[PDB]
């Protein structure tokens, strides 16, 4: 059928390699047309670990990550901590859609245990300091979405996005 | 007493300022700030924000950037001027509910995703317009002042 | 006595005449009429006064100053303005009419109800108890009608059965002949009872739907369209003109009110609304 | 009052291009469903009307019933042979009138194309508008101020517009005539006819035996006489527009569509029609 | 004068006319043509001032600010329009006859009743108290008929009587033989009373009924039937354009008013059905 | 005591549809009352109305059940479809003149039938035309209103 | 004080939003709302219900629909685009009709369940039109307001 | 003659052993048709008695029970407590309806006694649950229609509608 | 507790002998004040059987009978064959409501067989006949309605309401 991996976008490059996959189809539902990012992905309850990025799952319905969905898989390395499912491309809280889905999807999910062991106070993070998001072009939006720097000479409508397209939650614990 | 809403009124409005990017979404929301004010206490707190929402057009990804809004800062709820603004207004209002926790937090953050849970919003709202009658009119008050002043008129 | 003089007048209405109340959320038309304590439509004396005023002031550019005394400066006032308008209380509205029980025809009467009348008489009363100006001519012309009340009844013709604004029917008991008709316009004018006057009334309004056409692509624009709300022309609205001392207000009453025929009111005075006849009550009966 | 209606016939007979034939057709249709009554009753017999001549006819001797109506179906088929006969097309009128509209349409700095097209078999258009509807239970498009047959603009645009849009997509359908959110940009009039070579309308018949029946058993004809436009007509129309570049396709697809039907039944092969000219009036 | 001049124009059509008022629920077409207070087709004057002032905008493109001080501003308007369209009275429409016993037989004839001649009338007294502009010729020829009220009236003709859409005999009787004619075309001006020119006048439209094609069976789609009033061509609505001494009011009257033949009226012109002709009064009578 | 069209139009509705058994009649009842009233606007009230009297091809013994429909509530309309639903029609534009009292209902009881009066009916029709086309048409489009409503589409 | 029609409002569109399964059938019905308010308060009431009846096609697989629509949760109008728009608004004005008493709930499911009593229906809403044109205002307007707000245009 | 019998069909599953016939004609008045049932029967002023469920003659208009029509007669041993009666097919007011009716039927109704001790205040309840909604296909309506899964293999179609189509009024009692 | 009991109201005599108790206490449902008769009970899905006319069940909404409801239980040699029921006050279908009710009732109706025989084809009759409406009168509105004759000389009054508010439907086969 169709494979897709949610890769998280957070302030930390702990994302460089958590996936093997760059293309393995054709279609990404993670589009970029002369405007910035269409049909972003976020999910509730949930708050990153940045050192090792990894999805806390929480419960707080506050509790939200964004980031873009790929088609891929993880690294061929995992399934032993992440999560993985199969949703019908209607249970996707799917943010500026512009094309349609493929009216299901097998997604997974880069998770991490529930680390029962403090308080998992989860700390508002936005995306700031455009310098980070230079480095995070080049290391996701270049590798994967190599067409940057090849048609879009206003990266900046995918500079200025990011730093206001983005924010999540972050454990910090 | 409300003298901390002159405070909740200018993060308020530092929000919703640094949020509309077009400057004739700024002076639009201007407008409204001076609109509704009069609405809410000559005609009723449900029907004017009936009203607003009916102009808001709550769309999942305008309220997405709503709920951002709600906790980033960078936040850039986008669309047209007369139809960004009332979300803002709304977005004023709602940000009082919360920061004064007449309506909770948590409840609203998701009854502004789940599309049925975004009717119950409105429900609660009618079991509690005499109370946010009361205590939001500073708070009202102090937006329209901040308005006319930082914004320049259109 | 406190008034020196005092001018009833009528306002009969040339083309259509909307004077905007004011829009809110609750409203269902964008641009309402203004009503009056009983939901009829009324000219509030703010409208009237500032209209006219502004009339006078262009038609009058050689005497600028008695208008200032008797309606008031613009600039720094240090007197209160010796006029003293009323708010115009509607009269006698125009009515589609398909009559029943007379070949005779009309395609058209005059409706007023009693309502109308008491506050009509209310004003007379006070104004010949506070300025000496007695009106009996018409303050008997409108007792001799309230005498007659709680049943429909005409004035200027025998119709005895009317279907007014093809809802609402009607069993008109003439009066008499005997009644000098008030303001003649040839129509007859049925006084109604005031529960069936308040729908014929509203259904004789006249609301309008516009829209705004985008300017490159003809095309409307988005939220462009609305409505308004006219009274149709030939109404008659009674207001009254209050004067006080200072001989200013004396020449007013000679050099002002004399001259003064045709005004616009209210707002959409470039769609051909507001023209309006004002008919001073002191050289109409 | 009356005498109207039993002198209208005369009138068809004796103006035949100067009376109103909408009013004409309304005013004898009264006759026509009222028959027996305007038959059985002293007319102030006039040796010039029509209906005298159903006095002498003898159809079904025994029954009078039945004799009327036979007489009344006789009747119809002479009312449809007399509007076909008398009333004949002038012409002048149109000539004129599209001469001043395309000086106007010039005026108002308007790309025109102006087309006649010729009815090369016996056209049906508009049928079911009401125009002998009361009489023959099926209309004729009639102009009842310019007095003469027409194709409405909206078919002609219509037409256009379905041939255009097979043939270019729905896309360049809208980039022509406009979406449900932009104008269009091509202008049509109505079509009148312009000259004529002996008739305008000549009568025809349908008749349906199997049309909605079971079986043979019910199976019966059901003739219904009716006028459609004669052959040989020319119906002339214009079409006016400012964007220059949506002319070319207004060339191509007009001389095709027409080969086609432009009216009703053309299944059947009835409203044919031929692109007699197209001139073309730039707007410099 | 409140007004630096006054313009009455009769308005033609040449093509059929749609100005439509939308659709209703009281009333059985889908598309129906603008009434008036009175029952009788129109042109409510927003209508005619959008119209127009598209038009000019589009075609004198050098002279936009004039042509903005005169009617108005499209966007921040810091001053109100010095131009004022009254509402289009409906003149002389046309009507389908039948009648015996003519030198000529017509196919229609203008028709009017006395009501509009009345609204013409008030118009220009109107418009004459408050302009300098004076129009005697019309007031004359207009009187000259609103004599011979309370029967009907053929203006220039010998038919004695006829049947009027099919539905309505009328007995009429001749008014001069002499009196000019005011719509400069030898076809006869009937003027009937109200109360059946009324319906004279309501009956003469033209409703076609329009389809929609299933494009993919070739059929009228499900719901794709309506119906349209259009005006039929050479109707005549009679109004005046109004304006305020400004020097560009002037100008406004001095080529733009002298080189305004044409326009576009309503909607439906992608059919052919907006084009209409303006006469200036001042320069035909 | 005076009803205005729509009550009218539905009280002779009433009866005219308890008087059509058959479902196919009520079907072409219909079918009639759906497009009858743009064809008495287009072709005159008085071409139509004969025309709706021809095409409802009484023959004495219908017109006997029409004329029963006024007096009784049990009557029922006889006939082929196609003529049931046009003598339905025809009753409904005589409940109208009737009611109205425009034309006695001796006057029509009397036409319809007796051929010398049907031509005097006609005169007093040229007389009445203003009268009746006045409104006849708002009462006709609450007759096609309820048609559409209380009948399904054949 | 109460505004309840905001609340009865809140309460009917809860309903009729879980109904109208298909989207196009809730676009279509706000289509309905926006419009049906200002219709009924120019061309008053009984011709603005004449209107909605003719355009509903009650036909007895609706009815059922909305006799369930009354009691439980799980209906669901079936139909066309249109002629669920104009049923479900049909339901709303019945539920604002029952709710506040104007009509026993009795005697209006009685009714649509026959093919009858619904004449009877439609009279004794003819006898009521006065009261309800001036009391259903509030409630139409929330609910063109809440149809404006919670569904998107097309 | 041609006799039809009538069922409750609440969520109780009290239908187990109550008739004779599977399809005894080559026809039932109820049909399914790869698009859901249809010629649904409605009975109205009755309620359904979930203790030993049948239909209980109640003298309220709103109280409407939904069921099925079969062509068969009731286990021959009853008459004692099952309204029998024949209609002339058309006072039946039916649901969904597909053809016509041969003008003449006679069927059987699941009665029980009105018990004037209690009263009968009677509850609204609808058939969720799919739980109850899955067996009660093989429960009656496979037993009776085996032609199920013989020929809808989308039987979700006629699991959705009895979901919503089917209701009652219940005693709760 | 409180016994009423249910009496049709049909133009035959078939109700002649079937009430035992004209009041017994103090009050009824039905009421008769100076304008009519007001809370009259209305009885769906029944018809009238005037051979022993008794409200015969068939499942068609539109056959109904209209009656009023007083007190008392009949004859003492019945009930084994009428329809003895226990309601909320509510749950009936009351023509021209005037006041609250007593939240709590029995109901005692004239119940005859089904008889699944013949054809049940009911027929609507309206009470006309005026010489029916006085001899009903006369079959209960003296025996019973004692407050006639001592009250309203307003015969003509409750005649013509009783010509045009009850009507019914009935087999007559």
């Amino acid at each position: 059928s169709t494979q897709r991996e949610y890769v998280f976008i957070p302030i930390t490059n702990s994302i460089t390699i958590d996936v093997k996959i760059t293309i393995g189809g054709s279609d990404h539902i993670t589009n970029i047309d002369e405007r910035g990012i269409h049909n972003v992905l976020v999910i509730t309850g949930y708050a990153v670990d940045e050192k090792n990025g990894r999805l806390v799952p929480t419960l707080d319905p506050c509790d939200y990550v964004k980031g873009i969905l790929v088609a891929g898989t993880p690294q061929q390395a995992q399934s032993n901590d992440f999560l993985t499912l199969k949703l019908p491309a209607n249970k996707l809280y799917l943010i500026r859609k512009k094309g349609n889905i493929s009216d299901d999807l097998k997604i997974y999910i880069p998770y991490s245990s529930p680390d029962a062991r403090n308080s998992m106070k989860t700390k508002p993070v936005s995306i700031s300091d455009d310098t980070i998001v230079n480095n995070i072009i080049k290391e996701v939006f270049d590798k994967i979405y190599n067409i940057t720097q090849k048609e879009k000479v206003k990266i900046e409508k995918v500079k200025e996005d990011i730093k206001e397209l983005f924010s999540y939650y972050a454990l910090e614990q | 007493l409300y003298e901390e809403d002159y405070k909740l009124a200018l993060e308020a409005f530092k929000k919703v300022f640094n949020a509309l990017t077009h400057y004739g979404a700024k002076q639009a929301f201007r407008s409204r700030a001076r609109d509704l004010v009069e609405e809410i206490y000559n005609s009723g707190f449900i029907p004017t924000f009936f009203y607003i929402i009916s102009k808001a057009e709550l769309n999942s990804d305008s309220l997405d950037s709503l709920i951002s809004l709600f906790s980033s800062d960078n936040a850039i709820l986008r669309g047209s001027d007369e139809n960004v603004s009332y979300s803002a207004y709304l977005f004023i209002i709602l940000y009082y509910l919360i920061k004064r926790g007449i309506i909770e937090q948590k409840f609203l953050i998701q009854a502004l995703r789940c599309e049925k849970t975004r009717l119950d919003l409105i429900d609660k709202l009618y079991n509690l317009a005499p109370i946010i009658s009361a205590k939001i009119r500073t708070y009202l008050l102090a937006i329209k002042r901040l308005s006319e002043a930082l914004i320049e008129a259109r | 006595p406190y008034y020196a003089f005092a001018e009833p007048f009528f306002i009969h209405a040339i083309t259509h005449l909307h004077v905007g109340s004011g829009s809110s959320v609750e409203e269902e038309i964008a641009l309402p009429f203004q009503r009056d304590e009983l939901g009829y439509p009324t000219i509030y004396a703010s409208s009237l006064k500032g209209a006219i005023k502004s009339f006078l002031l262009k038609e009058f550019p050689d005497k600028r100053d008695v208008i200032y005394k008797v309606l008031g400066e613009d600039e720094n006032p240090e007197e209160a303005s010796l006029g003293t308008f009323l708010d115009a209380i509607l009269f006698a509205i125009p009515s589609r009419i398909i009559e029943i029980d007379s070949a005779k025809p009309y395609v058209w009467v005059y409706v007023t109800t009693y309502e109308l009348l008491k506050k009509v008489k209310l004003y007379l009363d006070s104004i010949s108890q506070l300025s000496n100006a007695s009106f009996s001519n018409l303050k008997n012309k409108i007792d001799t009608i309230l005498a007659k009340e709680g049943k429909n009844i005409t004035l200027d013709s025998d119709l005895k059965s009317a279907i007014l604004n093809e809802d609402f029917y009607v069993e008109l008991e003439a009066l008499n002949n005997k009644i000098p008709s008030i303001i003649n316009a040839g129509v007859p004018l049925l006084v109604l009872e005031d529960s069936i006057g308040r729908e014929v009334i509203n259904r004789s309004l006249i609301r309008v739907r516009r829209i705004r056409i985008d300017r490159d692509k003809k095309v409307v624009e988005t939220g462009g369209l609305w409505s308004e709300e006219y009274v149709p022309m030939k109404t008659i609205f009674f207001s009254v003109l209050l004067g006080k001392e200072s001989k200013e207000s004396a020449i007013f009453a000679s050099c002002i009110l004399r001259n003064l025929r045709y005004v616009i009111l209210g707002g959409k005075e470039t769609i051909g609304k507001g023209i309006v006849e004002l008919r001073w009550v002191k050289d109409v009966i | 009052a009356i005498d109207f209606l039993v002198n209208i016939l005369e009138l068809i007979k004796e103006k035949q291009c100067n009376i109103n034939l909408f009013s004409a057709i309304s005013l004898t249709s009264i006759v026509y469903n009222n028959f027996g009554e305007f038959l059985s009753n002293n007319q102030s017999y006039s040796t010039n009307n029509p209906l005298l001549k159903y006095h002498i006819i003898i159809l079904n001797d025994k029954n009078k019933t039945k004799d009327v109506e036979e007489k009344r179906n006789i009747f119809k088929r002479e009312v449809a042979e007399l509007i076909s006969r008398n009333f004949k097309l002038d012409g002048e009128k149109v000539r004129n009138y599209f001469d001043s509209l395309k000086e106007v349409l010039k005026s108002l700095k308007y790309t025109i194309v102006d087309v006649e097209i010729t009815t090369r078999t016996r056209a049906l258009i508009g049928v079911s508008t009401s125009l002998g509807k009361l009489i023959f239970g099926s209309g004729i498009s009639f102009d009842p101020y310019m007095n003469l047959p027409y194709i409405p603009a909206s078919e002609i645009k219509g037409i256009v517009r379905s041939y255009i849009e097979g043939k270019l997509g729905e896309q360049e359908a809208e980039e022509i005539f406009g979406n449900e959110e932009r104008e269009g940009n091509v202008n049509f009039t109505d079509a009148y006819p312009t000259r004529s070579k002996d008739f305008l309308f000549v009568p025809d018949v349908i008749t349906p035996h199997y049309n909605g029946k079971k079986s043979e058993a019910d199976a019966e004809p059901r003739p219904v006489i009716h006028l459609t436009i004669a052959p040989k007509v020319t119906f002339r129309f214009l079409i006016y527009y400012k964007r220059e570049d949506v002319g070319k396709p207004i060339c191509d697809s007009m001389p095709i569509i027409l080969i086609r039907g432009l009216g009703a039944r053309s299944s059947v092969g009835y409203s044919l029609f031929e692109l007699r000219k197209i001139e073309v009036i730039k707007a410099a």
